[PDB]
RNA sequence: GCUCGCCGGAAGACCAAGGGUUCCUGUCCAACGUUAAUCGGGGCAGGGUGAGUCGACCCCUAAGGCGAGGCCGAAAGGCGUAGUCGAUGGGAAACAGGUUAAUAUUCCUGUACUUGGUGUUACUGCGAAGGGGGGACGGAGAAGGCUAUGUUGGCCGGGCGACGGUUGUCCCGGUUUAAGCGUGUAGGCUGGUUUUCCAGGCAAAUCCGGAAAAUCAAGGCUGAGGCGUGAUGACGAGGCACUACGGUGCUGAAGCAACAAAUGCCCUGCUUCCAGGAAAAGCCUCUAAGCAUCAGGUAACAUCAAAUCGUACCCCAAACCGACACGGUGGUCAGGUAGAGAAUACCAAGGCGCUUGAGAGAACUCGGGUGAAGGAACUAGGCAAAAUGGUGCCGUAACUUCGGGAGAAGGCACGCUGAUAUGUAGGUGAGGUCCCUCGCGGAUGGAGCUGAAAUCAGUCGAAGAUACCAGCUGGCUGCAACUGUUUAUUAAAAACACAGCACUGUGCAAACACGAAAGUGGACGUAUACGGUGUGACGCCUCCCGGUGCCGGAAGGUUAAUU
RNA sequence: AGGACCGAACCGACUAAUGAAAAAUUAGCGGAUGACUUGUGGCUGGGGGUGAAAGGCCAAUCAAACCGGGAGAUAGCU
């Protein structure tokens, strides 16, 4: 059964990539918020 | 035209291992260790001027770091670039 | 000619090709060709505006010149064409100066006939000029409402324009609608009808012709649930409703001209 | 190791995507592995990924994204020009063999190619953000020419049979060889060459386009395959020396022909159809500003150059998506016998026996097999099973929109052997002989090779479409004309859609829709068009305006802000 | 020629019996040159999209997705 998830790298970068957050005002302040948490990996990039 | 003191930095060591000597042995092709950062003619470069030897063509190849465990905790070895220096017909190397 | 094609399966039972052998068998000419992708009916937010276009067959855009503006030279007609973007046909014409155009073939229109636009231009058919030039009574095609802009009325398969009246500097004329409408007298026609005009006999015949061009299905909204038309829901087949738009505006009679700009040019509105 | 069994249009081989060391070697067996485990995709250590020509990067663009100014918007921001990004598409170049425990079009061996500079001598109009050409394109169909590949014979090497026969019309194996360069064929496209002029191609143009005029019927472009060379080479069945039983080193016969033949190539072709079938660069060409006896261009030749990143391994799966060593997953390759076939059956190459076994042979459950007599009596319902099942030929009703219905129904023939005919009809096609504008040419010729279908005669069986494979048929009737679509995961239908029909709106800055707006779709469309609504092929058809809507009217009554 | 016919791949999901499986199996079944199917990338966003229309689908979630916040909502109820 074709699950939900099937990877694609490219996709997954212009999706939910650095770059891409970055473009936006929203996505900086995703990126803001999550460096305040303290995550490690704070983008998909890998 | 590389400098002096860029060729010293680049290469790194001499690699040991079963098939580094059989193409020492056999293709007259020695194995090095070098700079991550260093281009194939940068390298040839600093073999002609620091092992006094004439090059005939260098392959490189990078080599990825395993992922090992040290007891619980996870972590990667260094990435690290291997170049095999073909030295030319009659070329023997110390 | 139409074509009732025999019933040797179903979906071919019912159709009806126009079938005109006097168009080119042959790739188009490719200097006036341009690209022309799809919309599937959506505009730049994305969204669907205008339901139920999508798909249908790859089109390239044959460069038509509505403003006809080769004044004096003449040309001769090189070719009627098939042109997938519109109800007409086209043709391809031959200045004498070496320059080609398409140009809306008009009724009596074939290969060798010559056309000339410009004041001085013979009043015959495919020749085209400024409407007080032309006689009034005669029927013209490709009408332009401001001068210098180009054709806008009168460019479909089987329609002309009437040039019912010329008083001043403007001539009346009976669009295919039956409006009357004023028209700045400066501004060009060309002389008799458009082409194709047994393009209405043709029939379709099955859904997949329709697909073909472009038209995806057209759902009832009847046939919905109240929360997407104003006629969905009811158990079975209700319809206790005054018909209207998916948003909610009266469809069967309710007039929707607005324009108070160009009310002054309609001289009398269809009937 | 020897048997056995299973897959073989895959359960084999090679990739993409995704994973990211799972690859190989040594070593260890606590945990992990649905059991044990000496084994492992487990633990630990070490090793392993070699490119001018494969791919990325790079040049070019599509959908689309971002977008200087700009237009618009309380702010945030939206749209969008110039531009700049964006492959899933276009753009230079490599093949064969050998090798590692693990890489190879990357290493080695041989033999190639490309486009850049730089320098040269030789020549002499070069030059773009511009012009033109080209690139550059659909579906279906039909062949014909080919090759991949296979079969048989020849040839070469080996064999003479654990049991009757087997020195022959006998048995087993092999019989392979590239890109490149040269040739320019089957075939496809087009008339060429020169001269003159011209409101066209944003300017110019010797280019393209258009007009004339002259003169020659062959000119050019394209093109699979073959042939030659590449190759006195390589590979080569197996023999022979060493042996850490893993292998290593030497050696090496023949290496042809015919027939069959793709869904691959010629073919981005041809024929045909309507639904009318990307773009831009590379590439060719034309000139402008310019420069002017300099640069630049093409000419060969020399030299230098081609960086960087990827390259292990899995990839219909135990390594990816499914919590698992649990269904899903795009492309390429496509042997034999039978067969229409990529179906099916048995096999090859190759890969596996699915990580608990051992017994027993109760009830009951699952998946199968057979069944006396009866044959739907079962049941809500013939649900399920059983049956039908192929090719050829004969034959085939109502009704019909004249196409259908129709594979209607129903029947007959079917194996093997011999003969017709030591293999026919046909297909292919070598020598020889003749012609010739000489070649991959044309005629004639028929050797050899291949080869159905039929008829007649015999013959075996209970049964010859013998297995696998492979329609059940007919009669009346509701609904929906039809092919389609639908509730991912209890509903596939009579529901939705549909061609067709009707009403209605809409004159173009269209109605309408998405947008505080700019704008965008509608549409580079223009009433034979577009939107909305209902109805739903085809046939025969299809009173009430009082109510509620809509349309038109505006005499009077009533009536806002305002005053 | 064909939204033509029989039929593998491929796409589906009418009948049947039966966790390996949070919708599969085996046996049959429908379509199979098209209103087909499929890879890669793109676009449409929550009272919003998309919908051959079933209130279907929008990450195992849908008569208004998910995440975080208002928030210790309110609960004459248990």
């Amino acid at each position: 059964m074709k699950r939900t998830f099937q990877p694609s790298v490219l996709k997954r970068n212009r999706s939910h990539g650095f770059r891409a957050r970055m473009a936006t005002k929203n996505g900086r302040q995703v990126l803001a918020r999550r460096r305040a948490k303290g995550r490690a990996r704070l983008t998909v990039s890998k | 035209m590389i400098r002096e003191e860029r060729l010293l930095k680049v290469l790194r060591a001499p690699h040991v291992s079963e098939k580094a000597s059989t193409a020492m042995e056999k293709s007259n092709t020695i194995v090095l260790k070098v700079a991550k950062d260093a281009t194939k003619a940068e390298i040839k470069a600093a073999v002609q001027k620091l092992f006094e030897v004439e090059v005939e063509v260098v392959n490189t190849l990078v080599v990825k770091g395993k992922v090992k465990r040290h007891g619980q905790r996870i972590g990667r070895r260094s990435d690290w670039k291997k170049a095999y220096v073909t030295l030319k017909e009659g070329q023997n190397l110390d | 000619a139409v074509v009732k094609c025999k019933p040797t399966s179903p979906g071919r039972r019912h159709v009806v090709k126009v079938v005109n052998p006097e168009l080119h068998k042959g790739k188009p000419f490719a200097p006036l060709l341009e690209k022309n992708s799809k919309s599937g009916g959506r505009n730049n937010n994305g969204r669907i505006t205008t339901r139920h276009i999508g798909g249908g067959h790859k089109q390239a855009y044959r460069i038509v010149d509505f403003k006809r503006n080769k004044d004096g030279i003449p040309a001769v007609v090189e070719r009627l064409e098939y042109d997938p973007n519109r109800s007409a046909n086209i043709a391809l014409v031959l200045y004498k100066d070496g320059e080609r155009r398409y140009i809306l073939a008009p009724k009596g229109l074939k290969a060798g006939d010559q056309i000339q636009s410009g004041v001085d231009a013979a009043i015959k058919p495919g020749n085209t000029l400024p409407m007080r030039n032309i006689p009034v009574g005669s029927t013209v095609h490709n009408v332009e409402m401001k001068p210098g802009k180009g054709g806008q009325l009168a460019r479909s398969a089987g329609t002309y324009v009437q040039i019912v009246a010329r008083d001043g500097a403007y001539v009346t004329l009976r669009l295919r609608s039956g409006e009357m409408r004023k028209v700045e007298a400066d501004c060009r026609a060309t002389l008799g009808e458009v082409g194709n005009a047994e393009h209405m006999l043709r029939v379709l015949g099955k859904a997949g012709a329709a697909r073909w061009r472009g038209v995806r299905p057209t759902v009832r909204g009847t046939a919905m649930n109240p929360v997407d038309h104003p006629h969905g829901g009811g158990e079975g087949r209700n319809f206790g409703k005054h018909p209207v738009t998916p948003w909610g505006v009266q469809t069967k009679g309710k007039k929707t001209r607005s324009n108070k700009r160009t009310d002054k040019f309609i001289v009398r509105r269809r009937s």
